[PDB]
């Protein structure tokens, strides 16, 4: 309307935006500082960044844009282009890129009592420490620092925002129902905020955000636990099989690949940091290892069950600990014409008794080889379910605490 | 008092900077270019262009910037930011991305009588086709072509820098600023002045400066990190024909297991070289050579192994094939008595075919013998003169081969 | 505020950004360059570029910038826009991926003295000559070189704040450890310009990175199949499995390879020791899938065609197994009938033969075996002793 | 050129001040009537949870500033201004991935004599959607570009739909318009619905800019055919192997090896099935489920194969064949599987018979081997006709429920409404 | 120069680069739009977007800059920026992932009669829709739709300044040929805008790939190991290694089909004859180890458990090895007596169960005799075909 431009051209004929407005040389200015979440976008682990879209609540009072709503025909409230006043410059402190302001610069809100209220909109991308010892059982705890880039406290007082009937301080996130989308795979536990000083610096202040969010694992459960439990069935099962089959090193081998190619595929979708080792690196090598070893006593019952008396002699070790102590342990007992002639079927006779004495002591041999793979088979039972079921229980009983601490 | 400051008020006071500075209708600007790497990035070969960091030095005369130094006290050279003058429009025309103009717009230093000097850093992105025929044993020839955007030959006269009289045609290298690539070993580096005689003396496409980049590669890490492995996991091929050719000997697998491991290799050489489809790599080239010889070993392994194998049965060994290949290549007494003879008449059945079975497997051992010899022959030499090709890849002993300079200070 | 108002207008009414802030054109502007470490965003070893978080803080003197206080009500500092001011054209001359120059004009802060201080940030994509020969175990030592670029010393001088850039408010980084960092200012003279000196600060840092993550993700599973590597020895011949592991140990050594090589930059001008260790392990079961060969043939030599040579049959039965004691080596119509029991009896006695010579043959396989496995497994464990100069069995 | 002098009236002699709302009065309220049009549905990003679209925005507004009289001038009926010239509303995307909010090129407005302001600026936009996983690949999507007023609250601009007229009378346009003259359709992605909603959010106030927003809406159905023959049929096909290989005699020395083959090609599939979806936990996608089945059943076939074999290979020097399996797995199972069926003379005496008492003990002990023999293949046997009906019916199950997922036919279940092109309400 | 200086401050004194360079508003502009392909930088398949460096000519006429040559030195061209004068609105109306207008603002040549030329360089990033039946041998067409947007054919009019674009400086791809290619001129009317059309310029470009990067990567490993698949037939049961090689052959066919649908866009508009082909390569080489496992199993019979039946025997045994000609198949002494006539009865019942044997075996040895046939009765007729 005419009414407005008159007013506009009043209030901004000698106005200064680079000026802060201090209608007092000492005169701080406060800044209230609040932020609404609109949609948590991304968690990237591997450059350890959140980025998120927000709504920056900011207000404070500029004293020079006062006037009287009834020399201007009642107009109580004005919309002015963020550019044309003085703002803070509150900008995201530790971004990752080199982001440091909005995005959108949407119009300040100026009411007649000086009062300048600005929610301009961005998409920030801040640095988030990443904790990957559970990885991907884990919550993280990523913050965002807001602060006056320009002036300290002795120019600018940061305060909390206010809500919507202004007489109590939001010392939390703000998130509208309306709108906000779930990320899907991050659930929001705590959104708290808090004023941060430094002891070795009264000049610092600033308002951080803080989102504690707990990942879902559902997607790395289903792509990666429950095949390499496959997997690790398979390494215990390699010691049901005969060795006769000729088949034990093509199971213990394919399980041992498959569980490399599946650590390489995960060292993908996990941080590089190297200050702790991740509960699912650290199953996946625990598989490896164990399928290792399945391999290495393969071979070795392999060897043992091969062996025969022109090659070997049985040690008075073996024979005590496999023949006779682990079986009941491990429920697994087990006319010259005619004198020539005479001569011929006497040596048939004496050949057929020597090959069954040296097919005895094979037999022997073979027995040996089947019991320490029957024990060989309890033993790495036990030590899979143990381990696997202590490792995921240790994944299990990690949860963010019910106090935020910030 | 600062009196520079009132030497600039007054030089661009009346100063119009979308007025190309010449003094008459007929005078053509001459615009001088000096090229200073500084360091060469890299060449990115998936999307063939050429990372470089260089300072473009750019020299020209501006008349009305030109003052009389004893009425300012001896100042004979003022530093003017750039975008308040004139300048020439020079752009490298072969880039990549939209990046024509430099990185950061320095200022321009004008001495008294007009002559500026303009020397900015720019991160340039060029194009350059790469030739993949000897990869890894490669050179390349990359170019960045300079020319004004604007102004044509009737406007702007672009020529090399010239020192002491003499030009230089190279691109100039500072040992004070620069570091060598490690992968990439710079052999010529040779400037000129090159004309589109399609275009006439207009279009602004008519002149250019180019300055070339003739870069070898060093093929160390490469060798070693691919080449070596390929060729000693190749050469596993021709140990199938020393495996016995039977149940648990394992012809086929190991011949199809290194055929899986080239397929591998494979895979990772197109992760290192273009998608381009002028030629293919000499890496490839090979590997797509030893693909094939395991190939033929297994069917070789296949062959050997039906004919080891073969049983009365099913075959008759002839006697022209037994000669070929082993002759020139390498009332209770009588029913007592009655289960005697026809113990013995079936042991002698078997103990003969057994004979025949044996028969079999020299026929094979022996083909697989002469197979051996013929295959590793072939492995040799076709590694032998694919390498070998790859290493005589020399860099031209000059810039441009028709020319007989040199092209260095 | 109205006293600062009218400051501002008063401060900028005639001042010429363009002009350098001292009082005669032969002095030349004092400038204090201080680096700020903020943050290591990344350190691309294929590309050899280091992107770090900083702030430039650089404080110099503008006369044509002060006033008294006592005539604006007392105020001492006042804060400007960068864009309203001279300012240094510092530029980073080992850029690499990012900006030559400063690009966030944020607010300076001025003193009624004319002093002004300006920190602003930056994203400092340097180049960084990575030396991957001890990779991970390795350390690097790469730069950030600042300098004033179209002034010369005589004109504008930068000295740094102090010896060191500023790591008070250093975020860790969880991949590198800084072990040292400084600052040196150079004077360098070039032939060409004698009176000019060209000032220039160098910032350098000592990276050490931790090496945990790529020691369990890639060193390790390399060892294991290293150690199964000289296993197939121990695997009996009659099996028929001994290609397999042997095989599928390749297998896995190239796709780990292949890991390798994705990993480290392409240059030639130093051979990384994971690579040239992953070289050797690759001839390591190349040659014993070439002696495993030869074992299995060998093993299955036909006794008819084959006779064992006297000095095979003695170095492989006589001596060599009495040196191993840890092993559990061993060291009418009647007429017809009768031919026939003859026929039978003698075709035993050749089998009988026959057999003793294969079993011989099968001996000396079983010895190499032996052999072969005691040397290998010594080898293997004296190697990966020794790699990186032991520092991985140290970690 | 009568323009030059309309326009120097319009904005410098009148004063127009770019930064005033085009109101008489400060309590009016300015109606922003607003459409879409799809040109091109450009890609979703599965993995990035992103729609990316090439779409023209149509604002229609009125500025009372802009009025003149046609007569007064030449006959000038139109006019083109620059955006950077007049008030423009500032109508943004707020669930954008980006950073960009706005159009991509600030094209003129269109404006006529009585002041109705026209701009129709292209944009490319690449909008947050969430991805509903469950039907992969036979799914189908639910996308939609929100767009608030973030420069003024409720009380000073209204947000429309675009109206049109028929016959003379006013419908809202409810939909994102399509022209087919400048449409391209996705090949991978089929639009079934396309509404437009103007929502009002009653818990807010007019007080500010939260109250109020138009919202288009694309229901988009996956064309499954790609998936279907180049991720579906190789996976069943490696699948229905595993249940081949219990038909392998175990003397070949290939039943593991087949059967462990077969579950890494399925571990193969799964992990590139992977690497093509969110991470998300809403839900296992229909793939995935029928991958995770497919590796289970498999594991039990090597599992049992395993067993087959240990069965195969047992011999009387180490096992007994009690009469307990011995009925079980030779008499019973078989019938319901309904498978197939002068010293010298006493010396040589003596030798004679050691030989056939020796002889005698080797036909049984072979004997006990083949029963063995017998009971592996009726082990594997019932294994064969209990694992392979499993597989085919969990094959057939998973891949009809799929293939029995549809876009609901009606937008806003509450609505009857069609928001149709052709049918206006 | 002075004379360029004072000419260039009274051209643009009361210029207004907001109007139409028309004598009357109800004039039109007509102006020359010429392209000219620099570079074809790529082609997306997947995405569907190609990639081109382009210079946008552009001539027209405003009267409002015309000056006598006369009263400044003779000047009679000079060099202005693109932001001080009006300029067309031309808009690339398929954009996919770039800027829909021109943003390279080049200075442009000015002629003292009025006359403009202006060409700026732009990367058009423009939508492509990749048709990926004959992958790769492809070609594809895909085309540039420039228009101006905000004015209608009655005040500003475009023309194509020749028939085709021009590619004089075009730099040679290395993946792609340029078979042919030509502007067309279009009156559109729009559902905006019905009462007046709006004028386009489609430039389309015909570009054959070259298909050699794919045939080496790609088509000559499939085929090297679908070949492989015959080799199955030929080995014997005994050795112990049909299922290892047939499974091998498999296992590295579906991941060079796999590897295939990376390289195409996941569009279900055609299916690739490629992708075809090793569909069916994958299913004859799944129905090879079928009928390999069946004839493992055939081999292995049991003649105790089995017997062969004579529509068996009639068959494999009496009609199809005479049918195939390449091929080179076909007190206590007592006891004593009591045992060696047990011995003889034992002989008497092996060899016949030995017999029964050797008869399955045969069986299996002239059905994968048969399937190695038929298997090079396709790679004949296939290798024929295709040349
Ligand atoms: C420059 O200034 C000096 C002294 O003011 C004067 O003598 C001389 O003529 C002027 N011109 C030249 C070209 O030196
Ligand atoms: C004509 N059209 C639909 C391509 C663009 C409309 O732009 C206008 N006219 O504002």
């Amino acid at each position: 309307s005419v009414m407005e431009d008159t007013l506009l051209s009043v209030l901004f004929e000698t106005y200064n935006p680079k000026v802060r407005p201090a209608q007092t040389v000492g005169d701080k200015v406060t800044v209230r500082v609040g932020l609404t979440l609109t949609n948590l976008l991304i968690l990237n682990e591997k450059i350890e960044e959140m980025t998120t879209n927000v709504f920056l609540n900011l207000a404070w009072t500029d004293y020079r844009l006062q006037w009287d709503p009834a020399a201007y025909e009642g107009i109580k409230d004005l919309r002015i282009p963020s550019s044309d006043v003085w703002q803070p410059d509150i900008v995201l402190m530790n971004n990752n890129d080199g982001s440091f302001e909005i995005t959108l610069h949407v119009n300040v809100l100026v009411q007649h009592t000086g009062a300048v209220s600005w929610q301009p909109s961005a998409i920030y991308r801040s640095s988030c420490t990443i904790k990957v010892m559970y990885f991907p059982f884990d919550w993280q705890n990523c913050t965002m620092v807001f602060k006056s880039y320009t002036y300290d406290t002795s120019e600018v007082t940061l305060q909390h925002a206010l809500d919507a009937k202004g007489e109590r301080e939001v010392k939390e996130i703000v998130i509208n129902k309306d709108a906000f989308t779930e990320n899907g795979q991050w659930s929001i536990e705590h959104k708290p905020s808090r004023k941060n000083w430094r002891s070795d610096d009264p000049s610092y202040e600033d308002v951080t955000f803080y989102l504690i969010i707990q990942r879902k694992p559902l997607f790395y459960i289903v792509y990666t636990i429950i095949p390499c439990i496959l997997i690790s069935i398979l390494a215990i099962l390699v010691f049901y099989l005969p060795p006769d089959a000729g088949e034990k090193m093509s199971l213990s081998i394919s399980a041992l690949l498959a569980v490399t190619v599946f650590l390489l595929l995960l060292a993908d979708k996990v941080p590089e940091t190297s200050l702790s080792v991740p509960i699912i690196i650290r199953y996946l090598m625990f598989i490896m290892i164990l399928v290792a070893f399945s391999v290495i006593l393969s071979v070795v019952v392999l060897n043992l069950h091969h062996r025969s008396p022109n090659t070997h002699t049985m040690p008075n070790w073996i024979r005590q600990i496999f023949i006779e102590t682990l079986p009941p342990f491990l429920w697994i007992q087990r006319p010259q014409d005619l004198k020539e002639a005479v001569e011929a079927i006497k040596y048939i006779a004496e050949q057929l008794e020597s090959a069954s004495e040296f097919d005895d002591l094979k037999k022997d041999w073979q027995y040996v080889a089947m019991v320490a793979d029957r024990l060989f088979l309890y033993v790495f039972f036990v030590i899979c379910s143990i381990g696997t079921f202590s490792i995921f229980l240790d994944a299990s009983h990690n949860v963010p605490p019910d106090n935020p601490f910030a | 008092e600062n009196e520079e400051g009132r030497l600039i008020e007054k030089l661009l006071g009346d100063y119009d900077k979308r007025i190309i500075p010449a003094k008459t209708l007929d005078h053509i600007i001459d615009v001088t270019l000096k090229l200073t790497l500084t360091n060469l990035i890299s060449l990115n070969e998936k999307e063939e262009a050429l990372t470089t960091n260089v300072w473009i030095e750019i020299q020209w005369n501006d008349y009305r910037l030109s003052w009389n130094t004893s009425e300012y006290e001896g100042i004979d050279l003022v530093r003017i930011p750039s975008e308040l003058l004139w300048l020439p429009d020079v752009v490298l025309e072969n880039n990549v991305d939209g990046q024509f103009e430099v990185a950061y717009y320095a200022n321009v230093l004008v001495y008294n009588d007009g002559s500026m000097y303009w020397l900015p850093p720019a991160i340039y992105r060029s194009t350059c086709p790469i030739a993949v025929t000897y990869f890894p044993f490669d050179w390349q020839n990359c170019s960045l072509v300079f020319r004004s955007q604007t102004y044509n030959a009737h406007e702007v006269n672009l020529q090399l820098s010239a020192e002491e009289g003499e030009a230089v045609e190279w691109i100039h290298i500072d040992p004070e600023d620069f570091t060598e690539n490690g992968e990439w070993t710079i052999r010529h580096r040779p400037a000129k002045k090159n004309y589109n005689w399609q275009l006439t003396k207009d279009d602004t496409d008519f002149q250019e400066i180019i300055f070339f980049l003739i870069i070898q590669r060093k093929p160390l890490f490469y060798i070693i990190n691919i080449i070596a492995p390929c060729v000693l996991i190749s050469s596993l091929v021709v140990l199938v024909y020393f495996l016995p050719a039977q149940a648990g000997g394992q012809k086929c697998t190991l011949s199809i297991s290194v055929l899986l491991a080239q397929t591998i290799f494979l895979f990772l050489i197109a992760q290192k070289v273009p998608e381009t489809s002028l030629n293919v790599p000499l890496i490839g080239k090979y590997l797509i050579f030893v693909m094939f010889v395991s190939m033929l070993i297994v069917m070789n392994c296949v062959i050997v192994l039906n004919v080891s194998l073969r049983t009365p049965n099913t075959h008759s060994l002839s006697e022209k094939i037994k000669h070929l290949f082993l002759g020139f290549l390498p009332p209770e007494i009588k029913s007592c008595v009655e289960a005697c003879n026809f113990i013995a008449k079936s042991t002698k059945e078997q103990n003969d075919s057994g004979s025949e079975n044996e028969n079999w497997v020299l026929i094979g051992k022996v083909i697989d013998k002469a197979c051996f010899w013929i295959a590793l022959l072939l492995f040799s030499i076709g590694t032998l003169a694919i390498f070998l090709t790859g290493h005589f890849n020399q860099v031209p002993e000059f810039p441009f081969p028709g020319d007989p300079r040199k092209y260095v200070p | 505020s109205e006293h600062e108002t009218r400051l501002v207008a008063n401060l900028l009414e005639n001042y010429n950004k363009v002009i350098r802030p001292v009082e005669h054109h032969t002095h030349f502007v004092d400038i204090t360059v201080g680096l700020q470490l903020i943050q290591l965003i990344s350190v691309d070893e294929v590309n050899q570029i280091v992107e770090t978080n900083v702030r430039l803080r650089q404080q110099w003197i503008d006369v044509r910038l002060r006033w008294n206080p006592a005539d604006y009500g007392g105020i001492k500092k006042i804060r400007l826009p960068s864009d309203d001011v001279w300012l240094p054209d510092l530029v980073l001359y080992n850029n690499a991926d990012g900006d030559f120059a400063i690009v966030h004009m944020t607010k300076l802060l001025l003193d009624y003295t004319g002093k002004i201080m300006w920190t602003p940030p930056a994203i400092f994509k340097s180049y960084c000559e990575i030396i991957v020969t001890h990779f991970p175990f390795d350390q690097q030592n790469c730069t950030m070189k600042l300098g004033i670029w179209t002034y010369d010393g005589t004109k504008v001088s930068i000295s740094p704040e102090s010896d060191r850039p500023d790591l008070s408010t250093f975020m860790e980084s969880g991949e590198w450890v800084m072990k040292d960092y400084r600052g040196w200012k150079h004077w360098v003279y070039y032939t060409c310009c004698p009176d000019t000196p060209y000032l220039d600060i160098t910032y350098h840092f000592i990276m050490q990175r931790i090496p945990l993550y790529f020691v369990v993700n890639v060193i390790i599973p390399c060892l294991l199949f290293s150690f199964l590597t000289g296993l197939v020895f121990y695997l009996p011949t009659d099996s028929g499995e001994k290609m397999t592991l042997s095989i599928s140990v390749l297998l896995s050594l190239t796709v780990f390879l292949l890991v390798i090589v994705e990993l480290i930059p392409s240059t030639s001008s130093a051979v990384p020791l994971i690579g040239k260790y992953m070289l050797f392990t690759m001839i390591f079961v190349i040659s014993s899938i070439i002696i495993t060969v030869v074992v299995i043939n060998t093993h299955h030599r036909s006794p008819s065609t084959h006779t064992m040579p006297q000095w095979v049959r003695k170095i492989f039965i006589d001596t060599i197994p009495n040196v191993m004691f840890f092993s559990t080596m061993k060291r009418p119509d009647v007429k017809s009938a009768i031919e026939g029991v003859k026929y039978i009896a003698e075709h035993m006695k050749s089998d009988e033969e026959s057999s003793n010579a294969a079993e011989e043959w099968k001996y000396v396989a079983m010895v190499i075996d032996h052999i072969l496995l005691c040397v290998f497994m010594l080898i293997c464990i004296i190697g990966t002793v020794s790699v990186f100069a032991g520092r991985l069995i140290e970690l | 050129n009568e323009e030059e002098r309309l326009i120097n009236d319009l904005l410098i002699v009148n004063k127009y001040n770019k930064h005033v709302r085009p109101v008489k009065h400060n309590n009016e309220v300015v109606n922003i009537a607003l459409s879409l049009t799809l040109s091109n549905l450009i890609s979703l990003k599965e993995t990035d949870e992103t729609l990316t679209s090439n779409v023209w925005m149509d604002h229609a507004w009125y500025d009372h500033r802009l009025t003149w009289n046609a007569s007064e001038y030449s006959d000038i009926s139109i006019l083109r201004l620059p955006p950077e010239l007049v008030w423009i509303p500032d109508i943004v995307l707020q669930n954008n991935n980006d950073g960009q909010y706005h159009v991509a090129y600030f094209c003129n407005v269109l404006v006529r004599p009585n002041g109705y302001v026209t701009w129709l600026p292209p944009a490319i936009f690449r909008s947050s959607c969430p991805i509903n996983v469950l039907y992969f690949p036979f799914d189908w999507q639910n996308c939609s570009l929100k767009f608030t007023a973030l420069n003024y609250d409720a009380n000073e601009i209204t947000m429309d739909l675009m109206t049109d007229t028929i016959d003379g009378k006013d419908y809202p346009i409810e939909w994102i318009i399509i022209d087919p003259e400048a449409f391209t359709e996705n090949g991978e992605w089929e639009i079934i619905h396309k509404p437009a909603k103007k929502n009002i959010y009653p818990d807010k106030f007019p007080n500010g800019t939260n109250y109020q927003d138009v919202t288009f809406y694309l229901i988009i159905r996956r064309k499954p055919l790609f998936y279907v023959i180049n991720f579906i049929t190789p996976c069943v096909l490696i699948s229905f192997l595993a249940s081949l290989a219990f038909y392998l005699p175990a003397e070949s020395g290939e039943k593991m090896s087949t059967a462990i083959s077969v579950l890494l090609a399925q571990a193969v599939f799964l992990l590139l099935t992977s690497q093509r979806l969110p991470e998300t936990a809403l839900a296992v996608p229909l793939i995935g489920k029928y991958l995770m089945f497919i590796m289970s059943l498999v594991t039990g076939v090597i599992v049992n194969c395993g067993i087959v074999l240990n069965f195969h290979f047992r011999t009387p020097s180490t096992h007994v064949l009690s009469t307990r399996v011995k009925q079980i797995f030779l008499e019973k199972l078989p019938r319901i599987l309904h498978m197939s069926r002068h010293d010298e003379i006493k010396s040589g005496i003596d030798s004679t018979n050691y030989i056939v008492k020796q002889i005698k003990e080797k036909n049984a002990y072979d004997e006990e081997v083949g029963n063995w023999n017998l009971v592996g293949q009726t082990i594997d046997r019932l294994s064969m006709f209990i694992i392979t009906p499993v597989m085919v019916l969990g094959t057939i199950f998973i891949f009809v429920m799929g293939n029995f997922n549809h876009p609901p036919a009606k937008p806003f279940e509450g609505d009857p409404f069609d928001y149709s092109s052709d049918h206006p309400r």
